[PDB]
C-alpha cells in the first residue's frame, strides 16, 4: 500500500477540561528503520496541536504549508485560531488536491483559547472532518487503537488518568504493528500547563 | 479639460455620462408607460417620413421574453444592441436557474452592464433609455426603467424622450386622485398624455401600443384595428 | 449509507443514518448526512463524503448570494440545475449522490441527483447502500397525500430497514421536516442501537505506565 | 487629470475629486450604541411616481453585516456584490461568518484596485459598515482612496460637518439601540428639506440577533419622537 | 475637440464621426433598389474614371449568398470587407442551423458589426451604406438598407449616394407593388439615366442585378439582351 | 428504453416507456422520456440520461434565443440540426440517441432521428432504444401510409407494449403525445389500458 511505505500512528483523547495527543517516533522506509526521533506532532498555537501520520514528505509539506497560512491568518487577524477553523483550513488545503492528494490523515487536538473546552477532530486525505467526543485515530494501526480506546475510554478523566489511558492504548497497539513504534510520545495540554512525556516502549 | 474622457471634475461630476442623456432626445420621439391594478402598458409614436419604408420594420417595441416587453428611446442602433443583450441575459438566466427572469432583475443586470462603460474607458455609453413591463408572481404588474449611467427604479408611470417633464406632470397630476385603475383607464391615460404633450390628435398609424395583463401575461403588440377602439372612446368624453 | 425522502400532503420529510465507514471498519457514529442549503431547502448526501460536503457548501453559498440579490425565497429547481450542471461537467469524478428536497411558492419538490448529472423528481426517492431496503418499504406502505407523522414513521421504517439489513449503515436515524410554515430538524429522532453496558473495569491508576522523560511548560 | 501622477505638493487630485462626489450625496448617519449599531439615510424621490419599495440604500451583506452609502448608487451596487462574494469566500474556507473588520479590509482593497491603473476612475461612494461580532458592535467608514476608519458615530454626505458636531454634542456611551435611533433621526432632521415621512428615509440596525432593515411601520413609530 | 473620436459625446448628445462617415456616402455615385411584387432589382451608376480600366472593374454589386445580393455606396474597400463579413455570417448560419439565412436576420447581424465600430477610439466608423435584397417563396421579396451608424430598415424603394433625393422623387411615382421585375428594369435604368449628370462627371456604365421568381431565388447579373433593351428605353425616355 | 415517433398529415405522434435502470435495478419506473424543446417540437430521449438531458437543455436554450430573435416559430429541422452538431462534435464523449418530432407551418409534421454518431435523416416512422430490435419487423409489417392520428396512436402503443413485454430494460407506462397546429395532447396508458397479446400456454 501507499501510506504503509513509511508507517505512523497518531491518537487523540479528551478528558474533562483537557485533552491529549500521542504519536510514535519511528521514521523508516518500507521495512528499514532510519531514525527514531521523527516529528509527527506540530504545535499550531498554545493549547492547540496537530498530528500527522502517512507519507513523511506529505507530513512535512502539509505542516509547513499550514503554518504558512496560520501565520498569515493570525497576522491579518489579531487573534489566535480556534480549532473548528483550523479544521476547515486543513480541509480546504487537502481538497485543493482532490486529484493530486497529499497522503496524510491529520488529527487535531486543542482547547478554545477563551472558554478552554476541549476539541478533537480527524480528517481523511481529501478533507472530510470528523468531530467526535471520545477519541480519534489515524495511521496503520487504526483498528488496534479503536479496540483499545473503545474499552479503556471513560467520559470524565482527570489528566493523571487520561495519560495512562492514551499511553496504554498506544503501547499495546504499536506492539502489534510491525511498522509503528520505536518509541511513543504524549502531550497533555491544560489551561495552565502543557505536559510532555516520552515512554518506555519496545524497540523491535 | 474635464469633459472629454470619463474623469472626475472638481465638483465630483461625470459630464460624458450626462451628455449621454442628451442623445436620448436625438431620435425626436417620446415614450410613455403606465401601470394598473391588473395591467401594464407602454406607448410610443411611430413616425415614418417616407412612404417607401415598410411600416412593419419601423418599431421601437420589442419582445424580450414571452412575458417581458420593452420600449426603447434614443439612438436607434444602440437600442438593438441593448435589446439583444437583454435577450441573452434573460435566456441564460433560465438556462442557469430554471425559471424566468423578473423585470426587477433584468433591469439591474442591464444597469450593471451600463455602469462598467462609465467606470472603464474602453467603450462609450449607449444613448438609449429602456422601459420594461411584466407581471410578477406576488408583486403584480411592474414598470421598470434604466439609464445610460446604471440607475434603475420601479415606477407607477414614467416617460422617456423629449416631452418627459411635461408628461410626468400630467402623470403625477392624474396619479394622486387614485381612481379605480383598469385596462381601459390605463390605455386612455397613456394616450391622453401623449396627445396633450404633443397636441397631434393621433391616428392608429401614428402610435404602437404594447400591453401585458394578469389575465394574459404574454406581451402582445396591438393592431391598428384595436387602437382605434380606444381612440374613438376618447372623443366621446 | 442510507438516505430517503417523501412528499406528503403539506411538505417534505427527509431521513438519514449516521454511520460512516472507511473500509469494513466504523470510523464515525454520529455523522450528519443532512446538509443546509437554504431555510426552505435541505439535502441528504451519499457517496464520497468530502465531495458532498463541498458541493452542498458551494451551492449553499451561491443560493445565499442569489436570494440576497433577488430578495426572494429560493426554489428547488435552481439548486437542482446548479448541482446537475456541475456534476455533469466533472463527468462523474465527483462522487456526490444526493436527495434534495424543499418547499417554495410552487409547493413541495423532491429530487434525486446522481454523480453524472442525471436527475429524477419523484414523490419518494432512496439512495446509498440501503436503497433497496428503503424502497422495499416505500413500495409497500406509501400513499399520496399523507400526514406529517405517517410520513415520519414511514421514513424511520425505511432507514431502519436500511440499517438492520446493510453493513454500511447504522447507529441512529435523523430526520428533517419541511413545510411552508415550519422546519424541524430532528437530530436524533430514534436511537435503535445502543452499546452494551460494560461489566469489568480497566481504569489504569497512576504508576502503571513507565516514563523516561518529563517536561512542564506553564502558560496563562 | 491623470491618476498615476503626483502633484509637487504630493497630492492625488482625482481621489480628492472622487471624495467631492461623496460630499454631495444624500446624508447618512451612523451611531454605535452599547448593544447595537444604527444606520439611517435619506431616501427621497423626485416625484410620486417612483416606487420606493424597489430599491434600497440599506442592504445586507450577511446575517450580521449591513451597509449604507453616500454618493453614487451604480457604484454602490458593485461593492455590495463584491462584499457579498468576499463574505462567502471567507465562509467557504473557514466555515465561520466573516468579521466586520476583515470585510472592510478586503473591500478597501477592491476600492484600491481602482486607484492605481489608468483607464479607470475611483468609486464615487463612501460606505458605512455595521456589524456584531464577538459580543461587540462595530462601525467602519470606507473611502474611495482605499482607507477605512473605525467610528463611534459619524455622518457622510451633504452637511456632514454640522451633522457630526450635533453628534459630538448629543451622543455618549451608556446608550442602547433605541436611544440611538432617536438621535440618528434627529441628526437627519437637520438637513431634511421637508416633512420626514416613513418613506423618505431608510433605517437598518444590527445586534445579537443580526442585521435587519426596519419596515415603514417601525419607521413611522419612532418618527413621532417616540423612543 | 468633440469631433475626433467615436467614444466621445458632444454637449447635445451627438457623435460627429458617425455623421462624417455618412458625408462620405453622400459624395459617392448613386445606387438604387426597388422591391417588386415578385423580386428585387438593383441598379448602380458606375463611373468610369479612365478608359484604361476594363469593363467589369470596381463591381459595386456583390453576391453574398445564392439568394442574397448587395449594393454599396461609399468607400469601396470598406464595402468589400463588409461583403466578406456578410458572407461568413450566412456561411456560419447554414453550418449551425442548416438552412439559408433570412435577410431580416442577416441585416441585424451586419448592422451590429457596423455599430460596434461607432463605440471605440481605436477604430473609425464604416464609410459605406448598402442595400441587401433577397427573395424566397416563404419570406417573399425583401429589401433592407444599412447605414454607418448601424440602423436597418425595410423598404419598397431606396437610394444611396449623391442623387438620393432626385431618385426617390422618381421612385415614389412608381406603383412598384403592382409590377414584375422585367418592367421595373426599365424604370431602374430610366431613373439612373435621369439622375446622372454628364457635365459633373464623365461617362458611366449601367450595372444591374436581380433576384426573384424568374431566377428561382438566385441572385444574378442581368443578361445583356435585357440590359441593352432597358438602356435603350432610358435613352428614348430622355425626350422629356 | 423504447422510443418511437410517427408522422401523419396534420402532425406527429410520439411514444416512450417509463423505465430507467441501473444495471438490473429499476431506479425510476415512471420516467418521462418525452421532453418539450418548444411549443410544438419534442424530443424522445434514449441513452445516458445525463448526456441527453444536458443536450436537451442546451438545445432548448439555443432554439429559444433563435426563435425570439427571429420572431417566428422555429423549424423542426433547426432543432434537429442543433442536436446533430452537439451529438457529432461530442460523439466521443456522449452516448445519446435522439428522435425529434414536431410540427412547423412550412413543412408540417416531421420526424428526425439522430443516432449515437450524430448523423441526421428524416423518416416517416422512427424507432430507437434497446427494445426496437424486437419490433423492427412488426412496425414494417403494420405501417401503412395514410394513417390518421388515432390509428397512429394505436400503432405506437401496440409496438411499445411488445417491446416492453420482451425487453427487460423497458416497461412500466406508455407515455404518448400528439402534436399539431391545434396544440399538444398527452396521454398516459397504464394497467389494462396497455395492449395485451396472447401468451401461448401449450
Amino acid at each position: 500500500s501507499i501510506m504503509s511505505y513509511n508507517g505512523g500512528a497518531v491518537m487523540a483523547m479528551k478528558g474533562k477540561n483537557c485533552v491529549a495527543i500521542a504519536a510514535d517516533r519511528r521514521f523508516g522506509i518500507q521495512a528499514q528503520m532510519v531514525t527514531t526521533d521523527f516529528q509527527k506532532i506540530f504545535p499550531m498555537g498554545d493549547r492547540l496541536y496537530i498530528g500527522l501520520a502517512g507519507l513523511a514528505t506529505d507530513v512535512q509539506t502539509v505542516a509547513q504549508r499550514l503554518k504558512f497560512r496560520l501565520n498569515l491568518y493570525e497576522l491579518k487577524e489579531g487573534r489566535q485560531i480556534k480549532p473548528y477553523t483550523l479544521m476547515s483550513m486543513v480541509a480546504n488545503l487537502l481538497y485543493e488536491k482532490r486529484f493530486g492528494p497529499y497522503y496524510t490523515e491529520p488529527v487535531i487536538a486543542g482547547l478554545d483559547p477563551k472558554t478552554f473546552k476541549p476539541f478533537i477532530c480527524s480528517l481523511d486525505l481529501i478533507g472530510c472532518p470528523m468531530v467526535t467526543d471520545d477519541f480519534v485515530v489515524s495511521g496503520t494501526c487504526a483498528e488496534q487503537m479503536y479496540g483499545m480506546c473503545e474499552s479503556l475510554w471513560e467520559p470524565n478523566m482527570d489528566p493523571d488518568h487520561l495519560f495512562e489511558t492514551i499511553s496504554q492504548a498506544m503501547l499495546n497497539a504499536v506492539d502489534r504493528d510491525a511498522v509503528s513504534g520505536m518509541g511513543v510520545i504524549v502531550h497533555i495540554i491544560e489551561k495552565d500547563k502543557i505536559t510532555t512525556r516520552t515512554l518506555k516502549a519496545r524497540m523491535d | 479639460f474635464d469633459r472629454h474622457i470619463t474623469i472626475f471634475s472638481p465638483e465630483g461630476r461625470l459630464y460624458q455620462v450626462e451628455y449621454a442623456f442628451k442623445a436620448i432626445n436625438q431620435g425626436g420621439l417620446t415614450s410613455v408607460a403606465v401601470r394598473g391594478k391588473d395591467c401594464a402598458v407602454i406607448v410610443t409614436q411611430k413616425k415614418v417620413p417616407d412612404k417607401l419604408l415598410d411600416s412593419s420594420t419601423v418599431t421601437h417595441l420589442f419582445k424580450i421574453t414571452e412575458n417581458i416587453g420593452c420600449v426603447m428611446t434614443g439612438m436607434t442602433a444602440d437600442s438593438r444592441s441593448q435589446v439583444q443583450r437583454a435577450r441573452y441575459e434573460a435566456a441564460n438566466w433560465k438556462y442557469k436557474y430554471g425559471y424566468e427572469i423578473p423585470v426587477d432583475m433584468l433591469c439591474k443586470r442591464i444597469a450593471d452592464i451600463s455602469q462598467v462603460y462609465t467606470q472603464n474607458a474602453e467603450m462609450r455609453p449607449l444613448g438609449c433609455c429602456m422601459i420594461l413591463i411584466g407581471i410578477d408572481e406576488e408583486q403584480g404588474p411592474q414598470v421598470y426603467k434604466c439609464d445610460p449611467a446604471g440607475y434603475y427604479c420601479g415606477f407607477k408611470a414614467t416617460a422617456a424622450g423629449v416631452k418627459q417633464t411635461e408628461s410626468t406632470s400630467f402623470l403625477e397630476k392624474k396619479v394622486k386622485k387614485k381612481f379605480d385603475w383598469t385596462f381601459e383607464q390605463t390605455v386612455e391615460t397613456a394616450i391622453t398624455c401623449l396627445s396633450t404633450v404633443l397636441s397631434i390628435d393621433f391616428k392608429p398609424s401614428e402610435i404602437e401600443v404594447g400591453v401585458v395583463t394578469v389575465e394574459n401575461p404574454k406581451f402582445r403588440i396591438l393592431t391598428e384595428a384595436e387602437i382605434d377602439a380606444h381612440l374613438v372612446a376618447l372623443a366621446e368624453r | 449509507t442510507t438516505i430517503a425522502g417523501v412528499v406528503y400532503k403539506d411538505g417534505i420529510v427527509l431521513g438519514a443514518d449516521t454511520r460512516a465507514t472507511e473500509g469494513m471498519v466504523v470510523a464515525d457514529k454520529n455523522c450528519s448526512k443532512i446538509h443546509f442549503i437554504s431555510p426552505n431547502i435541505y439535502c441528504c448526501g451519499a457517496g464520497t463524503a468530502a465531495d458532498t460536503d463541498m458541493t452542498t457548501q458551494l451551492i449553499s453559498s451561491n443560493l445565499e448570494l442569489h436570494s440576497l440579490s433577488t430578495g426572494r425565497l429560493p426554489r428547488v429547481v435552481t439548486a437542482n440545475r446548479m448541482l446537475k450542471q456541475m456534476l455533469f461537467r466533472y463527468q462523474g469524478y465527483i462522487g456526490a449522490a444526493l436527495v434534495l428536497g424543499g418547499v417554495d411558492v410552487t409547493g413541495p419538490h423532491l429530487y434525486s441527483i446522481y454523480p453524472h448529472g442525471s436527475t429524477d423528481k419523484l414523490p419518494y426517492v432512496t439512495m446509498g447502500s440501503g436503497s433497496l431496503a428503503a424502497m422495499a418499504v416505500f413500495e409497500d406502505k406509501f400513499r399520496p397525500d399523507m400526514e406529517e407523522e405517517e410520513a415520519k414513521n414511514l421514513v424511520s421504517e425505511a432507514i431502519a430497514a436500511g440499517i438492520f439489513n446493510d453493513l454500511g449503515s447504522g447507529s441512529n436515524i435523523d430526520l428533517c421536516v419541511i413545510s411552508k410554515n415550519k422546519l424541524d430538524f430532528l437530530r436524533p429522532y430514534t436511537v435503535p442501537n445502543k452499546k452494551g453496558t460494560r461489566l469489568g473495569r480497566y481504569r489504569c491508576e497512576k504508576g502503571t505506565t513507565a516514563v523516561l522523560t518529563e517536561k512542564i511548560t506553564p502558560l496563562e | 487629470f491623470s491618476l498615476t501622477t503626483f502633484s509637487p505638493s504630493g497630492k492625488l487630485v482625482q481621489i480628492e475629486y472622487a471624495l467631492a462626489a461623496v460630499a454631495g450625496g444624500a446624508p447618512s448617519v451612523g451611531i454605535k450604541a452599547a448593544n447595537g449599531v444604527v444606520l439611517a439615510t435619506e431616501k427621497k424621490q423626485k416625484s410620486i411616481l417612483y416606487d420606493e419599495r424597489s430599491v434600497h440604500k440599506v442592504e445586507p451583506i450577511t446575517k450580521h453585516i449591513g451597509l449604507v452609502y453616500s454618493g453614487m448608487g451604480p457604484d454602490y451596487r458593485v461593492l455590495v456584490h463584491r462584499a457579498r462574494k468576499l463574505a462567502q469566500q471567507y465562509y467557504l474556507v473557514y466555515q465561520e461568518p466573516i468579521p466586520t473588520a476583515q470585510l472592510v479590509q478586503r473591500v478597501a482593497s477592491v476600492m484600491q484596485e481602482y486607484t492605481q491603473s489608468g483607464g479607470v476612475r475611483p468609486f464615487g461612494v463612501s460606505l458605512l459598515i455595521c456589524g456584531w461580532n464577538e459580543g461587540r458592535p462595530y462601525l467602519f467608514q470606507s473611502d474611495p482612496s482605499g482607507a477605512y476608519f473605525a467610528w463611534k458615530a459619524t455622518a457622510m454626505g451633504k452637511n456632514y460637518v454640522n451633522g457630526k458636531t450635533f453628534l459630538e454634542k448629543r451622543y455618549n456611551e451608556d446608550l442602547e439601540l433605541e436611544d440611538a435611533i432617536h438621535t440618528a433621526i434627529l441628526t437627519l432632521k437637520e438637513s431634511f428639506e421637508g416633512q420626514m415621512t416613513e418613506d423618505n428615509i431608510e433605517v437598518g440596525i444590527c445586534n445579537e440577533a443580526g442585521f435587519r432593515r426596519l419596515t415603514p411601520t417601525e419607521v413611522k413609530d419612532y418618527l413621532a419622537a417616540i423612543a | 475637440g468633440y469631433d475626433l473620436s467615436a467614444s466621445t459625446f458632444s454637449p447635445d448628445g451627438r457623435v460627429f464621426q458617425v455623421e462624417y462617415a455618412m458625408k462620405a456616402v453622400e459624395n459617392s455615385s448613386t445606387a438604387i433598389g426597388i422591391r417588386c411584387k415578385d423580386g428585387v432589382v438593383f441598379g448602380v451608376e458606375k463611373l468610369v474614371l479612365s478608359k484604361l480600366y476594363e469593363e467589369g472593374s470596381n463591381k459595386r454589386l456583390f453576391n453574398v449568398d445564392r439568394h442574397v445580393g448587395m449594393a454599396v455606396a461609399g468607400l469601396l474597400a470598406d464595402a468589400r470587407s463588409l461583403a466578406d463579413i456578410a458572407r461568413e455570417e450566412a456561411s456560419n448560419f447554414r453550418s449551425n442551423f442548416g438552412y439559408n439565412i433570412p435577410l431580416k436576420h442577416l441585416a441585424d447581424r451586419v448592422a451590429m458589426y457596423v455599430h460596434a465600430y461607432t463605440l471605440y477610439s481605436a477604430v473609425r466608423p464604416f464609410g459605406c451604406s448598402f442595400m441587401l435584397g433577397s427573395y424566397s417563396v416563404n419570406d417573399g421579396a425583401q429589401l433592407y438598407m444599412i447605414d454607418p451608424s448601424g440602423v436597418s430598415y425595410g423598404y419598397w424603394g431606396c437610394a444611396i449616394g449623391k442623387a438620393r433625393q432626385a431618385a426617390k422623387t422618381e421612385i415614389e411615382k412608381l406603383q412598384m407593388k403592382e409590377m414584375t421585375c422585367r418592367d421595373i428594369v426599365k424604370e431602374v435604368a430610366k431613373i439612373i439615366y435621369i439622375v446622372h449628370d454628364e457635365v459633373k462627371d464623365k461617362a458611366f456604365e449601367l450595372e444591374l442585378s436581380w433576384v426573384g421568381e424568374l431566377t428561382n431565388g438566385r441572385h444574378e447579373i442581368v443578361p445583356k439582351d435585357i440590359r441593352e433593351e432597358a438602356e435603350k428605353y432610358a435613352k428614348e425616355s430622355l425626350k422629356e | 428504453t423504447t422510443i418511437m415517433a410517427v408522422q401523419f398529415d396534420g402532425g406527429v405522434v410520439l411514444g416512450a416507456d417509463s423505465r430507467t435502470t441501473t444495471g438490473s435495478y429499476i431506479a425510476n419506473r415512471v420516467t418521462d422520456k418525452l421532453t418539450p424543446i418548444h411549443d410544438r417540437i419534442f424530443c424522445c430521449r434514449s441513452g445516458s440520461a445525463a448526456d441527453t438531458q444536458a443536450v436537451a437543455d442546451a438545445v432548448t436554450y439555443q432554439l429559444g434565443f433563435h426563435s425570439i430573435e427571429l420572431n417566428e416559430p422555429p423549424l423542426v429541422h433547426t432543432a434537429a440540426s442543433l442536436f446533430k452538431e452537439m451529438c457529432y462534435r461530442y460523439r466521443e464523449d456522449l452516448m445519446a440517441g435522439i428522435i425529434i418530432a414536431g410540427w412547423d407551418p412550412q413543412e408540417g409534421g416531421q420526424v428526425y432521428s439522430v443516432p449515437m454518431g450524430g448523423m441526421m435523416v428524416r423518416q416517416s416512422f422512427a424507432i430507437g432504444g434497446s427494445g426496437s430490435s424486437y419490433i423492427y419487423g412488426y412496425v414494417d409489417a403494420t405501417y401503412r401510409e395514410g394513417m390518421t392520428k388515432e390509428e397512429c396512436l394505436q400503432f405506437t402503443a401496440n409496438a411499445l407494449a411488445l417491446a416492453m413485454e420482451r425487453d427487460g430494460s423497458s416497461g412500466g407506462v406508455i407515455r404518448l403525445a400528439a402534436i399539431a397546429e391545434s396544440g399538444v395532447e398527452r396521454q398516459v396508458l397504464l394497467g389494462d389500458q396497455i395492449p395485451k397479446f396472447a401468451v401461448a400456454t401449450l
